[PDB]
């Protein structure tokens, strides 16, 4: 099957015959109307033995390793599926195994990373998210020049103004274990933390959307823990569990600082 | 001026904590971030009791936490109100003692102990005049009976004047969690006579009792059982924090309650607490928290109170209140039940009113009872403990760590002469 | 027409219904009562539920206190960044210090 | 928290890659290493690290060693679809079998194989910080899963002492059997079995036959489904480790509450509710029925019957939708009810425990997906019902001298024959006398 | 007439006065569960159809 | 409160599924289980609680054991419209019949499912939480429903005892008969009936033949026209325990007020308007000719004349638009009339009960909605004439030993022969004296 989601499992990976993907390109087409002809006029419908012998009929060729390599690709794709092993779920598919010479094809893969000079994008479940580098790297953000000066003092009147803004009665406190303080949107808070500080650079409200942005709950749109994004923005330090794959090398291998 | 520090041991100790915590978070108006928010003056007057001033408008409690697993220290700072204790007053172990009072008494405890009475120590000078400490904690687990015990032992032998407050759950056989509570139990309470200043026995089947018939909540977590322990504590602590036409502090309410120093365990109650669906019904006067503050089902330990005699016992009033009437109610309710109350000490009941009643009740109360209804508990553990201990149940596990069979065999005669001498002062006459 | 319990008094007058007194002295589980009177007990004690972004995880009293945020509060626990699994032990805080993924945001 | 995981056996192996496959699943790593796209910048649970460890580029490589003598069982692992879960090493493989020979895999080919595996399984312990314990997986019929697993057990409990190590064993059941000489290895092997494991958990087949046959409905069951829900077991029992809890038990828990008595550790497992995807839609799930089908004998994992004998102590596991309200009012009622009696010595004989996280499913297993479960571990006199069951027909074949030649000839004498019979004897004395 | 001036100490369920420190409203009861029960039943009708396809 | 039906025998569950199919109707339940709330006008309430339970998910299952011992007809109902409906598990299915035999119901193949039904009941028993009591249906002419019918209700005094055993019994009628051992299969229940039933309701084919053909003036009847009005006589008698009324009857009332002696419990039953369609436009049902015409010997439930009785007891199940007035009128005039007489020592012999909700009809049966209905249960001496006139042709067939090898064969003898028959003596004996 090559609609489904595709995942990463490993794969066989056999060595192809060298004459055999340039014959199969222009045959093909023919082995299609052979496989289907013989299989009553219908796909998905095909027996590896009648695809195999209307593969024999349209190219007569076939040394044996040449042909041993179709049979094998052959009945590996068949038992890809469970089930009942009597049919081949996608023709397509099979055509394009026995090109690739992988069980699970190149078209079945994942989306990958794309990572530009400076950024590093990951398109995900929900969205896509990034990380610009050269001021920051997974665990630690490069903190502005002169922000936290400026932020330590009207430290507390960013969250009172925070919950303010999403609808938090001050004079009780009942609304904390209620759980209006739990839900708080990024522009929100970018907007109460503007209407307490004034006048914000453009560099230090991007490093706030920045370190929102990474704190806020996949799925949902508001923010986990405000009291825990206070000490967050204030040591500028983040318990992102950065993973390997290849964002993990590509931070610390490359020279980033200049 | 008078100043408590907080202690909590193990998960329950943990969780009541942070409850508690929330509950006088809210009472003098300190918000998630540590800052003031509240509307009235009366509020900050007393918080030094409580709290020390940081930067700037910032409070930190004065507590000290303290256990052997991670999962309970993460569940404290990660709720609301816990993103404002000090973290070096987190004193923490990693290995958990599991239900052992042995490895709480002795590895665990013997080498963690010493780290945990620094954090009291500096805490304790911290502020300028002790009025006690506040261990709250249980006796069915190991790190929170165990360590708790050792640490009652060495803040007594330290520390020897100031109060000391204990909030000790009881394992109770309805709902009775794991095999060897009377194996923690017995062993904890030898240790509670000889240490504690005064004790109030909690147990879970009376929490769980209150919020069935009494509250008739649907699914009583064990928020719920927290959240009324908390509401006891601060109420206990009231009169400390608020000016009151007649004030009780911890030691008043000691001297008043103990007649003898190895008797010292209180049943606790707390009014109001009405369900939902007759709080519409429902009046607010000095009767109407009598009638219920008197109640044997509102105790909040499983010892019905009419299967002996209220030794002494105490209340703590709040709220705009007449103390005419205060003192006409419980005259009338020493003198209707009047054999459920000792005969040679007139006046059984010592009361007290403040004028702060907590955020949105109009009037409240705390009763501390200390009956000789309480010998019915202990007779209750001691029971199971010679049940097992004819037979070297469960035994090896402290044998094989350094107990010996001495150290029970002295638990149980200790709980055995308690029970005596609570027998002999309800059969005394004048 | 499905018969009622108790559909009419000794007079000639119908009944409306009181499903909290129900629900408080336990003649029928609040959790029926609701669904069974939808219409009153709306009216009476009920409210809709917030529900979390992903269907496939089950609908448990814990998963509604994290999908309105009030899991560490209620539930004595930790919260976490992922929503599909919420339950997953998270010691950032407890970790020794040494340890090779330990942060230090807290302290 | 962290806990590795060693398998013994065909079958300890088996077991292994179905409780491994569920593993997996639960903590959404993929198949050839690593968790998906999504959580590759932030992340998340931490959960996995008391089983996997976070290697490498993208790797989470299992804290496990399989081991076994044949390599045909070893290479299907090795060519699956998880060749590139387990590290090569850990995959340990002799050259040639025991072959349903206690003393051949006890001093033929242990000799040569126990040193390789317990010099894997130190630096598994030493890139270990907080080990909670070992938990070993074996069947006790065979040879391998018999002879070298004591050999293990002996040098493990030399090398460490006192750390706990979890034994879920498979007896030989009764009428249900597999091999000829399956007594033998199974007496021999539990001389050594009673002294270095700390808590056994016994699993006899045709008790979970009758489970699939009656319960599930799989009227043809092959034996991925057997270790499909064994696997669920075990994941119920160290969810507590995994995954938060309102109340919390460890592996040091097990040890402290269930075992009276150092010498008395075997617990009849069971599990509720093992209920089909059609009984299912037609059956509700709520504590107090799940509770009382965790105790009756058509669900239990061992086939025996407790209504014989007394329990000593229980302990319950639950997971998913569960407050402690209801399960104090369970066990409330069982233990007011009189159809089942505990020992005397014993008045407060639970031990409860609750986890949040559900169980899982595995596509292609049966079970269907429920809110609620619920796993019993106890402790009764049934099992000294089923060690003399054994020891009958371990003597009848003994009295004429069958196959004795074959274990002579391998290298021990009839001094461990005798020697293992009046232990078993010894240990019947000690069951019957307990019990009263 | 002070007991006919006076309000009752909760009315209803959303109420600005009753914060955690007054015991008047609990979260341990839940007014959602009834819901909560529906969403339940929707979850299992749709996995056992899924399951039994 | 809850009250949980079990049925045994072929009989047993062919009533059982006229029954369960008015329930449903009654409740508002779709064959598949759940209840549509639009189309139902009625108001919504937990009244249905006493018969289904809120299982699964949004599903409804009966508080019911159908057992059988031929997998014919229970694998019927299997492959019905009520597939959904039920649980799989709780349709109870031998393998082999009994085979119109006492002896091998009761000794050879009872000894095998009685465990596991008594064993499934105890689980249906503990989802109830205010369980009213059993009630139990079953035919005495057949094998299962009279041997192990004998042997349920035996196994049900002693684990239950204390809880209400209603039962609704059928027996052979005098003429009108389809077997030929069914006088030994019936005296053989009956011994067993006495001592371990609570309440005994008789109910003969021919007087139901006889209602049929008179009132309904269905020529040609079949077994589920008497299978509907037969529930129509259950539902009108538990409708007091699902819909309260002006005057409620429970299930603990009949044993209190309408059985004198613990060795005195077989009810006459009848029921009025039985009514076409037809003739229930034309007719005005008021509450006193439907009291009237309950009470002649062409509209009882039993073929037998009360006129050569005495009335011990009645109960009056009122339904629909019944004031107290009236029926009090009613039940006035009936007492000062001399055709029917009381027992002297008894002078105040009636329990009316009344309730609001009317009875229901099925859409294709054969009944009209009636406004307003009567179910009598009385106690009489006729009941005596029954038993004697069996009797008699037990030991006619008995002079000559006729069958016996089979009986002997299976594993009896012949005391219990001489000893049943003895103890139908003694009833005889019994009831003639009371009454005098
Ligand atoms: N529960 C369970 N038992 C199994 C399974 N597979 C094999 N067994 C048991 O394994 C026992 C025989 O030993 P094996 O595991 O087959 O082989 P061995 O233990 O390695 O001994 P050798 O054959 O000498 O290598 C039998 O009693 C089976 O019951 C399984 O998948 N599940
Ligand atoms: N009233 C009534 N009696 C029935 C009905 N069906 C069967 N019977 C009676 O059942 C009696 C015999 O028992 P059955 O139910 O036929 O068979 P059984 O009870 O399973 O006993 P075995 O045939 O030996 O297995 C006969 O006297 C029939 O009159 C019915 O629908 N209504
Ligand atoms: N009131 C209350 N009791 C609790 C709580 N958690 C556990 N318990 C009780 O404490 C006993 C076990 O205590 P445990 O957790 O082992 O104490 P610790 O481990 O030393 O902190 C059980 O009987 C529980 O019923 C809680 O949060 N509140
Ligand atoms: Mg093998
Ligand atoms: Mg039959």
């Amino acid at each position: 099957m090559l609609n489904v989601t595709g995942g990463r499992r490993p794969v066989a990976s056999w060595r192809t015959p060298p004459g055999f993907l340039e014959r199969l390109a222009d045959a093909w087409p023919a082995v299609l109307d052979g496989a289907v002809e013989q299989a009553g006029g219908d796909p998905a419908r095909v027996t590896r033995d009648s695809f195999l012998a209307a593969l024999r009929e349209a190219l007569p060729g076939l040394s044996a390793a040449e042909d041993d390599y179709a049979r094998q690709v052959s009945l590996s794709v068949i038992q890809q599926v469970r089930g009942s092993n009597v049919f081949f779920p996608d023709l397509d598919y099979l055509q394009a195994a026995l090109l690739q010479g992988r069980v699970p094809p190149q078209e079945l893969d994942q989306p990958r990373s794309t990572l530009s000079l400076a950024t590093f994008t990951t398109t995900t479940r929900s969205g896509t998210k990034s990380l610009d580098l050269f001021k920051t790297t997974g665990v630690t953000w490069k903190i502005p020049k002169g922000f936290l000066n400026r932020y330590n003092d009207c430290n507390h009147e960013v969250l009172r103004r925070a919950a303010a803004l999403v609808g938090a009665r001050h004079d009780g406190a009942r609304d904390v274990v209620a759980g209006v303080w739990g839900r708080v949107d990024v522009p929100t808070f970018v907007e109460a933390c503007r209407q307490v500080l004034g006048e914000i650079s453009a560099d230090e409200e991007e490093y706030l959307i920045a370190l929102a942005s990474e704190q806020v709950q996949d799925g949902t749109a508001y923010i986990r823990d405000l009291p825990f994004l206070d000490k967050c923005i204030q040591n500028g330090k983040t318990p992102t569990s950065i993973k390997g794959p290849e964002l993990l090398p590509s931070i610390f291998l490359n020279d980033t600082t200049s | 001026m008078r100043e408590i520090v907080h202690i909590q041991g193990g998960q329950c100790g943990n969780q009541i904590g942070a409850k508690f915590w929330e509950v006088v978070s809210d009472e003098h108006g300190i918000d998630p971030t540590g800052t003031y928010h509240g509307d009235s003056d009366l509020q900050l007057e007393r918080i030094n009791v409580y709290f020390n001033e940081a930067t700037g408008g910032r409070y930190v409690p004065r507590a000290i936490l303290m256990d052997l697993e991670p999962g309970t220290m993460d569940s404290v700072r990660s709720g609301p109100y816990g993103q404002i204790f000090r973290p070096d007053n987190f004193v923490f172990g990693q290995t958990g003692a599991g239900n052992n009072w042995a490895k709480g008494h002795y590895t665990e405890g013997a080498e963690l102990i010493d780290s945990v009475l620094d954090v009291v120590r500096k805490e304790a000078e911290s502020c300028d005049c002790l009025q006690g400490f506040q261990v709250c904690h249980s006796l069915g687990g190991g790190t929170g009976s165990g360590m708790g015990t050792l640490l009652i032992s060495k803040i007594r032998e330290e520390y020897p004047d100031r109060m000391m407050l204990t909030f000790s759950v009881v394992p109770s056989p309805k709902v009775s969690d794991t095999v060897v509570e009377p194996y923690n139990a017995t062993l904890s309470v030898h240790q509670l006579v000889e240490n504690a200043d005064e004790c109030m026995v909690l147990d879970n089947e009376a929490l769980y009792d209150i919020c069935f018939r009494t509250l008739k909540l649907t699914t009583p977590t064990f928020g719920d059982l927290n959240h009324l322990i908390s509401a006891v504590m601060s109420g206990i602590t009231c009169c400390l924090r608020f000016p009151g036409q007649l004030n009780a502090d911890l030691r008043k309410l000691a001297v008043n309650l103990i007649p003898f120093p190895r008797l010292h365990f209180f049943m606790v109650g707390f009014t109001p607490l009405t369900s939902r669906g007759s709080q519409q019904y429902r009046a607010l006067t000095v009767p109407e928290l009598t009638q219920q503050m008197w109640d044997a089902k509102n105790m909040m330990c499983a010892a019905d109170p009419r299967h002996g005699r209220y030794l002494t016992a105490s209340a703590l009033f709040r709220g705009r209140m007449s103390t005419k009437e205060v003192d006409e109610q419980m005259l009338n309710v020493q003198n209707k039940n009047s054999s459920y109350f000792v005969e040679w000490i007139p006046n059984n009941v010592k009361s007290s009113v403040c004028d702060i009643p907590p955020k949105g009740l109009k009037m409240s109360a705390t009763f501390i009872g200390n009956s000789t209804a309480i010998q019915e508990m202990f007779k209750r553990v001691s029971e199971q403990f010679t049940a097992m201990f004819r037979r070297k149940a469960f035994l090896h596990w402290y044998t094989g760590e350094g107990m010996d069979e001495m150290e029970f065999t002295e638990a149980e005669s200790n709980m055995n002469d308690l029970v005596s001498e609570y027998q002999q002062y309800q059969d005394a006459s004048a | 027409v499905v018969g009622a319990k108790v559909m009419k008094d000794r007079d000639g007058r119908p009944a409306v219904r009181d499903p909290t007194f129900l629900a408080e002295t336990q003649m029928m589980k609040k959790d029926a009562a609701d669904r069974l009177m939808g219409e009153t007990a709306r009216q009476s004690g009920a409210r809709d539920t917030t529900m979390l972004p992903n269907p496939d995880v089950p609908v448990t009293i814990y998963t509604e206190a994290v999908a309105n945020k009030t899991y560490g509060g209620v539930f004595p626990g930790t919260t976490t960044l992922n929503t599909a699994a919420p339950f997953g032990k998270s010691t950032n805080f407890s970790k020794p210090m040494s340890d090779y993924s330990k942060v230090v945001v807290d302290e | 928290r962290e806990v590795i995981s060693i398998h013994i056996g065909q079958a300890g192996i088996q077991v292994g890659n179905a409780c491994w496959e569920l593993y997996c699943l639960e903590h959404g790593i993929q198949p050839d290493g690593q968790m998906p796209s999504d959580k590759t910048i932030g992340g998340g649970d931490d959960a996995f690290n008391t089983f996997f460890s976070e290697t490498g580029a993208g790797k989470h490589v299992p804290r496990c060693i399989f081991l076994d003598l044949e390599p045909t069982v070893v290479d299907e692992v090795r060519t699956g679809t998880y060749r590139q879960l387990f590290h090569p090493e850990q995959l340990i493989s002799g050259k040639e079998d025991a072959a349903n020979n206690f003393a051949r895999g006890h001093y033929t080919i242990g000799k040569e194989i126990v040193d390789l595996a317990l010099d894997r399984i130190r630096k598994l312990a030493d890139n270990c910080t907080g080990l909670q314990g070992f938990l070993v997986f074996n069947a006790v019929g065979g040879g391998t899963g018999s002879g070298l697993g004591s050999l293990l057990l002996e040098r493990l409990s030399v090398d460490y002492g006192k750390k706990s190590k979890l034994g879920f064993t498979v007896y030989p059941s009764p009428q249900v059997s597999t091999a000829v000489v399956e007594p033998y290895n199974s007496v021999l092997s539990t001389h050594s079995l009673l002294e270095h494991t700390d808590v056994a958990v016994m699993l006899d087949n045709e008790a979970i036959y009758d489970i699939c046959r009656r319960s599930l409905d799989i009227e043809r069951p092959t034996y991925t489904n057997l270790n499909r829900l064994i696997a669920q077991v075990i994941s119920s029992l160290t969810a507590s480790l995994r995954f938060d809890g309102a109340l919390n038990v460890d592996i040091t828990e097990f040890q402290t509450n269930l075992v009276p008595y150092p010498r008395i550790h075997f617990m009849l497992s069971s599990y509720a509710p093992i209920i089909s995807a059609e009984k299912a839609y037609h059956e509700q799930l709520s504590v107090a029925e799940i509770t009382n089908a965790a105790f009756e004998p058509a669900s239990m994992m061992v086939k025996c019957d407790p209504r014989h004998g007394k329990y000593m102590a229980c302990c319950l596991m639950y997971r998913g939708d569960v407050v402690p309200k209801d399960v104090n009012a369970s066990v409330a009622t069982i233990k007011t009810k009189r159809t089942i009696q505990f020992v005397d010595w014993c008045p407060t004989g639970f031990k409860c425990g609750i986890n949040y996280q559900p169980p899982t499913v595995v596509p292609g297993g049966d079970l269907a997906k429920v809110q609620r479960a619920v796993c019993m571990i106890s402790n009764s006199t049934a099992i000294g019902e089923i060690f003399s069951r054994l020891d009958h027909k371990f003597d009848l074949m003994y009295a004429k001298r069958a196959f004795v030649h074959w274990y002579v000839g391998e290298g021990m004498e009839e001094g461990e024959f005798s020697e293992a019979r009046e232990d078993l004897a010894a240990l019947e004395k000690d069951f019957e006398e307990v019990g009263a | 007439d002070a007991k006919q001036l006076d309000m009752p100490g909760r009315v209803g369920d959303d109420d600005n006065r009753l914060g955690p420190s007054s015991l008047q409203k609990f979260d341990g009861e839940d007014l959602t569960a009834g819901d909560r029960k529906k969403a339940q039943i929707e979850q299992s009708v749709n996995w056992w159809a899924e399951q039994t396809a």
